[PDB]
């Protein structure tokens, strides 16, 4: 019995009044019951159908791999990346924007890293996907598959120093692109005291329970 | 050299069937455009590019990507 | 209908053509050498007469017409 | 050499000097660089010159997937050497005002 | 009602040669009807351009916004884009240079589109 | 996104835009008050010893939401009056040129892909 | 900072009757959970616009009817409304 909560439902730490969060979540549940938002993680293949305002409201389609799920509240967004014709594109879709017609999970999967921003510097075929690929079936009551793919990287320089410990990336074959001295040099930025700093961990266990009660209460009503 | 000669003439007259049924565009230009298009794409002797011209002619007959009326 | 009205209409629609030279127009006008017509030209002239005289002629026989005598023959026995 | 070559671009007069050599039908560069035969494609001539002298440079090329660093024959080095050889006189005498002289 | 039926009729009295109308499917996400008009002189396309917009503004449709003439400085090519209909008034010589009929009927199957080389991603040397 | 001395990628099939040395032309002037070029703005290119005007269709800099973001800066060449230099466009281009005010119907007609 | 500043020309998109919440357009000066004084706009273009507004104020106790839960704008798309399809 696995239950999943959308990441944007958990508010960021701060001094914001929880009453604002309650009203924000009420708008989500009112919007969610109209447009179904399927469960997906970073690395899943998503096809999003929207309407273009300045093209006589014609139906739009875009397929790509999710690489980032940031934002909070009704402004939550996810980024789909794909290579069309040989040129890579990225679109930052909005979950609760009424322009969105439907969201379909072509392939539900998880990657070894929380964010796939390093795919920009990776090889092109690790981000290129067929636009009209047939969605695959997901067995009910089954654990979400986790992809252990270790992509191959283009030669340096990169957009960001992905090998530094702060990024904490476990989906890159560093030995095929960086020498042993380079790895040791990047180790100088490691901060072993961060993982043991008890005062910077955010405990959301008492918060997710409150969110779940609100979600089910609205559905019953 | 092509898939079959009979198909090539069959599609050419099939285009004229559509041209006879059209309403908006000019018949004189439509008839002139299709004939001169065939005049240059023939006698190529490659036996493969003419097959590429066949499939692009086929989708023109279907008109699922664009239809001239 | 009148058999005479068939052949005269057949030759009239042939005389309407511009590129070909109306030098010899008999029931046995062979277009390959007299007029130098290719497969496209032979197909097109069939549409040049079908639009005003026809509407029951498919491709299964139009590829082997080869002479103005037999459209008169093909029209006569079709009606 | 009355003006600096960099402000005009070493490639533009490499083709122009190649153009004048073809007009004079001298072809002194063919045996100097060991080229197979006289050519008019400026980029291919510089490719042979860079191959002949083993000059390679890495550059950034704008692709559809981003910027890629690839190693290519050093065309500016080839153009500069090719220009210097002509100025030194190893490519034979030249006359750039022949066309204006005849009319 | 401002539509293609009146659009073609308004172009008849302007001696617009080689009128081509292409039904654009909604999957193309550009428009519904694409029109190509050939002219004889630069004044002729301008005369057609002013005539069609004058009727468009005067006849109906106060709600939709007005349309500007596109390509006034360009003598060879002129265009005007309405809400769902777009017209490209160009000289026949420009039509041969800028072939537009096949592209809007054949998507990525055009002769020039098939002529261009695909993405190569230049490789390293030696 | 694009400013003076910024390398750009030419997407149309113009003979001018094809570089045999794989050398990318760089912008020398941006036709705007602030000198910053977003999608749909007009700039100047110094390409192959010629000062040719150009129109930018995509940039690597992020823009507004629901707007596609390219990983490369794409340009299309146009004449001094507005006509495009190249004949057709192969790489996908944004559809926002319709909403923007300016001369964008020429490039859209010769464009192929929409994103 | 720590000084009084006023922002003008802010319209009201939505009003929540149950929680007494006003949805003013844009950003307003001050941090979160700060007290802001609100009043009608003083801009000359927005004068003589209180003809239909409550005067001198709204009296829910004496009102003949009960206000809806949320008062939206004509242009505002409701969260429960179907997805917008443009013309
Ligand atoms: P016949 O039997 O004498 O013909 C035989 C010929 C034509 C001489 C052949 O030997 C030959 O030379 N070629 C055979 C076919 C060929 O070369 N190409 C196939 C033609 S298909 C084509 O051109 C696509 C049509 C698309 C229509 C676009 C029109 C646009 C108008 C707006
Ligand atoms: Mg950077």
């Amino acid at each position: 019995e696995r239950r999943f909560l959308s990441p944007e439902f958990i508010p960021r730490r701060g001094r914001t009044d929880p009453l604002k969060f309650q009203i924000e979540r009420k708008d989500m549940l009112e919007r969610r019951k109209v447009l179904h938002i399927p469960e997906f993680y970073v690395g899943s293949i998503l096809r999003v159908t929207t309407a273009d305002p300045y093209a006589s409201g014609k139906i739009s389609q875009f397929l790509g791999i999710c690489i980032q799920r940031s934002g909070r509240g009704l402004g939550a967004t996810f980024i789909l990346r794909n290579v069309i014709e040989g040129q890579g594109v990225e679109i930052c879709f909005e979950l609760y924007n009424p322009r969105v017609q439907e969201i379909q999970v072509v392939k539900l999967e998880k990657r070894l890293d929380d964010s796939l921003l390093y795919l920009r510097d990776a090889l092109p075929e690790y981000s290129t996907f067929d636009v009209n690929m047939k969605p695959v079936v997901q067995e009910p009551n089954q654990k979400v598959p986790v992809n252990e793919l270790k992509v191959k990287m283009k030669p340096k320089p990169w957009s960001k120093r992905w090998e530094r410990p702060n990024f904490n990336i476990k989906g890159i074959r560093f030995d095929l692109c960086l020498t042993e001295q380079q790895m040791k040099e990047a180790q100088k930025w490691n901060q072993p005291w961060l993982e043991f700093d008890m005062m910077r961990e955010y405990d959301t266990s008492k918060i997710e329970a409150a969110i779940w009660k609100e979600i089910e209460a609205s559905k019953r009503s | 050299a092509p898939w079959s000669r009979e198909a090539v003439l069959s599609l050419y007259r099939a285009l004229l069937r559509q041209g006879r049924q059209l309403r908006y565009t000019d018949r004189d230009f439509y008839f002139a455009s299709i004939r001169r298009e065939f005049r240059k794409n023939q006698k190529l002797e490659d036996a493969e590019a003419r097959e590429r011209q066949l499939e692009k002619g086929l989708v023109f007959l279907n008109g699922k990507l664009g239809r001239i009326i | 209908l009148t058999l005479e009205g068939i052949q005269d209409r057949v030759l009239y629609v042939l005389k309407l053509y511009d590129k070909i030279d109306p030098e010899k127009l008999s029931v046995n006008s062979h277009f390959m050498k007299d007029l130098g017509l290719d497969s496209l030209d032979q197909v097109e002239i069939i549409m040049a007469m079908e639009d005003e005289f026809g509407f029951e002629i498919p491709d299964i026989d139009a590829e082997k017409l080869m002479c103005p005598q037999e459209i008169v023959d093909y029209i006569a026995d079709k009606k | 050499g009355t003006v600096l070559d960099h402000l005009v671009g070493e490639e533009t007069m490499a083709d122009y000097l190649l153009y004048t050599l073809n007009k004079h039908q001298r072809f002194g560069y063919v045996q100097h660089y060991g080229l197979g035969s006289a050519c008019d494609n400026v980029e291919r001539v510089l490719k042979s010159v860079a191959v002949k002298l083993g000059k390679t440079q890495k550059v950034k090329v704008l692709t559809g997937t981003g910027n890629v660093n690839i190693i290519q024959p050093n065309y500016p080095a080839a153009a500069r050497d090719f220009l210097q050889t002509f100025r030194r006189g190893l490519l034979g005498s030249v006359m750039l005002d022949l066309d204006v002289l005849r009319g | 009602k401002f539509d293609i039926d009146m659009m073609v009729s308004l172009l008849r009295q302007e001696n617009a040669r080689d009128i081509c109308v292409i039904q654009v499917p909604p999957e193309m996400r550009y428009t519904d009807y694409f029109v190509i008009v050939s002219g004889t002189s630069t004044r002729h396309l301008h005369a057609m351009a002013f005539y069609v917009v004058k009727m468009y503004k005067h006849l109906k449709c106060k709600r939709d916004p007005h349309v500007k003439i596109e390509g006034k400085d360009t003598d060879d090519w002129l265009c005007v884009d309405f809400g769902s209909m777009v017209i490209h008034l160009m000289l026949p010589e420009t039509r041969e240079i800028y072939e537009l009929e096949k592209l809007w009927t054949l998507r990525s199957y055009d002769d020039q589109l098939a002529q261009i080389a695909p993405e190569t991603v230049p490789e390293d040397f030696i | 996104a694009i400013q003076k001395m910024t390398r750009v990628r030419v997407v149309d099939n113009s003979a001018l835009g094809n570089s045999p040395y794989h050398r990318a032309p760089r912008c020398i002037h941006v036709y705007k008050k602030n000198g910053v070029g977003k999608v749909g703005d007009q700039i100047l290119l110094a390409i192959k010893g010629q000062k040719k005007k150009a129109l930018i269709v995509g940039h690597c800099m992020p823009g507004p939401r629901m707007t596609p973001r390219f990983d490369s800066n794409n340009v299309v060449l146009i004449e001094d009056n507005g006509n495009p230099v190249g004949t057709r466009i192969k790489t996908p281009i944004p559809t926002s040129l319709r909403k923007r005010e300016g001369e964008y119907s020429k490039v859209l007609a010769i464009a192929q892909n929409f994103v | 900072g720590n000084i009084y500043r006023t922002e003008y020309g802010l319209k009201v998109w939505r009003i929540n009757t149950k929680h007494n919440i006003i949805y003013v357009n844009g950003s307003v000066p001050g941090h979160k959970n700060c007290l802001v004084k609100v009043k009608d706009s003083k801009l000359p273009a927005y004068k003589d616009l209180g003809k239909n507004l409550p005067f001198p104020t709204y009296f829910p106790d004496g009102d003949e009817e009960e206000l809806p839960e949320d008062l939206y704008d004509e242009n505002v798309c409701q969260p429960g409304a179907p997805s917008i399809t443009f013309a």
